[PDB]
């Protein structure tokens, strides 16, 4: 969705490289 | 043939906190057996629920592990904790000291009382948790309005008091950073006088001691202000 | 609500045991021994006493050394009823101690933070050091490593015009030229003790029980030695970390 | 159910008010033999297990909050009142055990007070600072009057000098995280408490090392009104669980 | 194209004990075929176990691969060894030579004796271990309480006495670097005098070697104090 | 307990044997003669005698020169009734030799690790070589490497202006700019024999037997010439180590 | 369960990159 | 065997990385 283009794109892991997303209820 | 690279800009930079291990210089070295040990534990959040004592403080302002009461009924509140990790009174708990290592908290604090009166005193108090917005109560009467438990002296010595996780946010900031200053208060009040007979004595002490609730969480590891013990 | 703390505890509740209410928890994993002091922080640093071409020798300046030992606790040039002595290397102290008349700097080294929090009594790990130049010119720097208990082969240079610290069979490490600022690495849980005493241990350190009490021998991760032309900063840390028997915390000065 | 009895070889605790058994770390030492000694280890000897009943203190109404004693293990029964369990010991490099206790102290229900009553690992039993040495004295004996609080804990050192803290810094304010029960005498006479075996290492150079300490404190006031029952003491029924030594030789002359 | 890489802080570093391999620059080359050897060994530990000599001190202070007793009960002991790598009476026996390039030991000392007396000579040796907290035996009667074996004298020369490993900690440090000095000592005592017939040397020599035993072990590899051959 | 010496050996015990006791045995590899000896160590360094531009010259300055030769063993310019032949390449000598009065430095070049702990007669490997600076000036360096046995061919530069040591179809390295400060490689057991003496060769290195007793031919890994400005710390790897043949260790002297 | 988010996170050996966890008994 | 405790560890040929062993007979 956004500007990233990079095929071998995770070396760090998911939950690190971004801010993990959750819902209150 | 070599494979071709793109070397980013930030470089040779070193980072504390870099999600990453580095280079093993001493290998293949046993980690000294200890399968006998005992008393393991891996969250810091249960150091949290284990409750400790608040401090009290005194005219000539020293502290205590409790407070006093006795056959009356003081127009105002034996004792108040303002709900807020940061607070002063719990400077010295253990879930205190735990979570100014961490940035924001949730959820439940517990308040523990203990009665160490004499076995044939008697009486009532009336604690309760008002939550901001109307300012901090000054009366009994208003105190009643919030959310309150009435506690009652009997067998059983002690009680457990919840102040809820009432707010705005789904966080709150473990500390008193800048200044919305607070979450509330915990007040403290004589419902009915401690009664009872000839012979005993007429002043009995209430242990306090306070502890994450069940449903309490902390975050974001951090430092605190650099201190000094006295 | 209602209960007895004498048993040894109590009731853990949450809003709705009382009252209409309930329980608000959101999942979250950021409170773990392990993640939590598994990131690096300063215990002190390093400064050499002599060139990358001589030979080694214990130096003091300034509360400075060309030695430190691996430890989260306070160290120092062991104490003497005459004052520390400098001409040797860094020992486990017991007690933290200003550099001078203010509080700070400070005189020993230690890791500060898990001092101020280290709410158990024993813990083990494996320790990720990393040595970070302080001053930016073209280094030229050996770095020398021992496990706890080994012999500080603190010898004569046998090569001339070389590193005495460089010639031995341990860990050492070779760092030169320009851009190249930093060493890091990694090493093992290497103490003779199943477990590290996290603030105190109990007991005398000799048979004849006349000497260091409250400290447990080999009770860090061994040493640093450096030599060349370049001060470090050094910080260390706590690699998959296991904590024992829970314990109270530094004391936290009551307000005025 | 507040009226418990326990047995152990030739002697029998007793009490009309109980509040049940704390048992540390949730469990207790099983009496395994130590990995790291090749000689079969000496265990199981009943004459060594059993309680030994001791003498701790006099609670007054002059002590407050927090002020302590501190009774040191095994050592406080390393000695003649260890019967065969000390005679045992002071023949063995090593010893690694558990501890069962239950202290006593009753008053009535006109008197007010409490007690925290708990067993802490590496806690420390220091007396005073040496004079000439730069180290503590009488550390493995048990205090033979109360202790008083630090207003500002931060432990002792013994370079004469002043200034941040010792590594010998206990936080009285905390203590409660330490397995344990408090002595409330509007509710009991008694506390049991029960500890695994823990340590440095797999099993233990005694000799020279208090790795547990069994301590009272007090947290609400001794009180009373005149013509009541003023003398009040505080006694403790003290229990080896499953001793094990090794490295047996000539006596270590505690005497 | 280039794949992008994070450069860590730590670049161009060289490591003494780096767990992996550089570039080859004579490659393809064949190794001097060797098959025909043979003595060929892969642990030092085996070395360990090799009995070698123990150096015993004499008055004018000079070394032998042995000591000597006679037709007496010396009041004190024979000989007495310190169960300590570090120790100096090993400080040439194959066992202390490897022990010191090592930083810690587990496990059991064998001490090896032989009786090169006269066939027509007899009599018995008390050899004991004594762990420590109650400080160094300084009678056979003492000794005698700790772990000990008769050696008695006849047709067979010699005798493996073992040293059990019994310690606190799973591992033990191979060197005196500090000062806890030892891990005990062993001694060795007469229990009987020699006795012989006329026309016998009065005097005979008991070869004292030492070696690691079965259960022994050495861990992590490193460098000795540097010395110099006298 | 009860044996009999005489026999070449003996019962090799444990605790359990003799008394009511047992064995206390943990897994543990650390001590495999490969494993061991699989780590750097120092055994001399290089110092150039003339620039990058320049024809090349065996040159020594205080102990150091410009060319060195590859084995554990003690070397050095050869030795002569009327002192070390300076103005040649370093050959394997029979004995370690102070490079003045007191002991230290060394005359000599070698691993001295290795010297005082080679509980072997015989061995084998490949070897492993690192070539560190040891000054901090953007470097300009040519390093060459040969064979045991090869021709030196230190002969005169063709090309002007460059280096001669450059100048040949064997392996060599060359080094240069900021930042760039080492050379790292290995090279394969390169020698006509079948394995080398970890100590001492007991023959005649010549047919007339009149030379060089101990000192076996060809016993070495081949060796380094270097070029340029800059001097560098010199350590060796014994790569995928073979022994053979046990035997006594250097010698240890007895407390006085 | 640490503070390690890097999915090719094995290049050293685990027996290298960790001192070895072993249990006495 | 020896002190090598890399995974990716190939790069390089074998028999370029190391001597070759062979045996005579």
């Amino acid at each position: 969705s956004g500007n990233e283009g990079v095929i071998i794109n995770n070396f760090y892991s998911n939950q690190y490289q971004n801010s993990i997303d959750l819902s209150a209820s | 043939s070599p494979i071709a690279v793109t070397v980013r800009e930030h470089k040779g930079c070193f980072y504390s906190t870099n999600p990453d291990t580095t280079v093993p210089i001493y290998g293949k070295t046993i980690s000294t057996p200890n399968d006998y040990m005992c008393g393991e534990f891996s969250d810091l959040l249960e150091l949290c629920k284990l409750p400790t004592f608040l401090g009290n403080p005194n005219s000539n302002n020293k502290r205590y592990p409790y407070f006093s009461a006795t056959n009356s009924v003081p127009t105002t509140s034996l004792v108040d904790y303002q709900v807020a990790l940061s607070c002063s009174c719990m400077c010295n708990s253990m879930l205190a000291a735990v979570a100014r290592n961490f940035n924001q908290y949730r959820g439940s604090l517990n308040f523990l009382f203990v009665f160490t009166g004499a076995a044939m005193v008697k009486g009532k108090f009336l604690i309760a948790y008002t939550p901001p917005g109307a300012g901090k109560p000054t009366t009994r009467d208003q105190a009643m309005q919030a959310t309150y438990a009435i506690w009652d002296l009997g067998l059983n010595s002690s009680f457990v008091f919840t102040a809820p996780f009432i707010s705005p946010t789904h966080y709150r900031q473990t500390s008193y950073t800048s200044a919305a200053s607070v979450d509330g208060w915990v007040t403290v009040w004589q419902l009915t006088p401690l009664t009872y007979p000839s012979g005993t004595p007429v002043n009995s002490d209430i242990l306090t001691l306070v502890s994450a609730g069940d449903d309490f969480t902390l975050r974001m590891p951090i430092s605190p202000t650099k201190w000094v013990p006295q | 609500g209602s209960d007895n703390a004498e048993k040894g505890k109590v009731s853990n509740d949450d809003a709705s045991v009382d009252f209409v209410a309930e329980p608000v928890k959101l999942p979250e994993n950021q409170t773990r021994v392990a993640f939590f002091y598994d990131r690096a922080v300063p215990i002190g640093m390093l400064r050499p006493g002599q060139n990358i071409e001589s030979t080694f020798v214990y130096q003091e300046n300034d509360l400075r050394l060309n030695c430190l030992l691996l430890t989260p606790l306070p160290s120092f040039c062991p104490d003497s009823t005459s004052g520390p002595v400098k001409t040797k290397a860094p020992v486990q102290w017991r007690w933290v101690r200003s550099g001078g008349t203010t509080n700070f700097p400070l005189m020993t080294k230690q890791d500060y933070a898990f001092l101020c929090f280290s709410p158990f009594t024993y813990y083990k790990c494996d320790l990720e050091v990393t040595v970070s130049a302080l001053g930016t010119d073209t280094v030229a720097s050996v770095l020398r490593w021992a496990p706890t208990g080994a012999p500080a082969d603190v010898t004569d240079q046998l090569i001339g015009y070389t590193p005495s610290l460089g010639e031995t069979r341990n860990p050492h490490m070779w760092l030169v030229g320009a851009g190249n600022t930093q060493i890091s690495f990694v090493v093992p849980y290497n103490s003779p003790l199943s477990v590290l005493p996290a603030a105190w241990f109990n007991g005398w350190s000799d048979f004849g029980n006349t000497k260091d009490f409250g400290v447990a021998p080999n009770a860090d991760f061994g040493r640093l030695w450096i030599q060349g032309n370049t001060s470090a900063s050094v910080r260390i840390r706590y690699k998959k970390m296991k904590v024992f028997c829970p314990r109270p915390t530094l004391f936290f000065p009551w307000p005025v | 159910d507040r009226v418990a009895s326990d047995k152990a070889g030739n002697s029998a605790t007793n009490t009309q008010s109980t509040v049940g058994r704390l048992c540390g770390y949730g469990e207790a030492h099983h009496g395994e033999h130590p990995a790291s000694c090749a000689d079969t280890a000496t265990d199981k000897v009943l004459a060594a297990e059993r309680y030994y009943t001791i003498d701790l203190a006099s609670w007054t109404t002059t002590q407050e909050a927090f002020s302590h004693i501190r009774i040191p293990l095994p050592h406080v029964l390393a000695g003649e009142d260890g019967g065969v369990f000390g005679a045992t010991l002071r023949r063995h490099y090593l010893c690694k055990t558990g501890w069962r206790v239950q202290v006593q102290c009753n008053a009535s229900q006109f008197h007010a007070g409490s007690l925290l009553v708990f067993m802490a690992p590496e806690f420390y039993t220091g007396k005073g600072t040496k004079t000439g040495d730069m180290e503590p004295t009488d550390p493995f004996t048990m205090d033979t009057t109360w202790r008083a609080p630090q207003g500002a804990p931060t432990g002792y050192r013994y370079d004469s000098r002043t200034g941040f803290f010792a590594m010998n810094h206990q936080n009285q304010w905390q203590w409660t995280v330490y397995p344990h029960q408090i002595l409330n005498l509007r509710t009991n006479t008694t506390v049991d408490l029960e500890v695994p075996y823990v340590n440095i290492a797999p099993t233990s150079s005694w000799t020279q090392h208090a790795n547990w300490t069994l301590v009272v404190a007090v947290f609400s006031p001794l009180q009373y009104a005149s013509g009541s029952s003023s003398d009040v003491q505080i006694t403790a029924s003290i229990q080896p669980v499953n001793p094990v030594f090794n490295g047996l030789r000539h006596e270590t002359v505690i005497a």
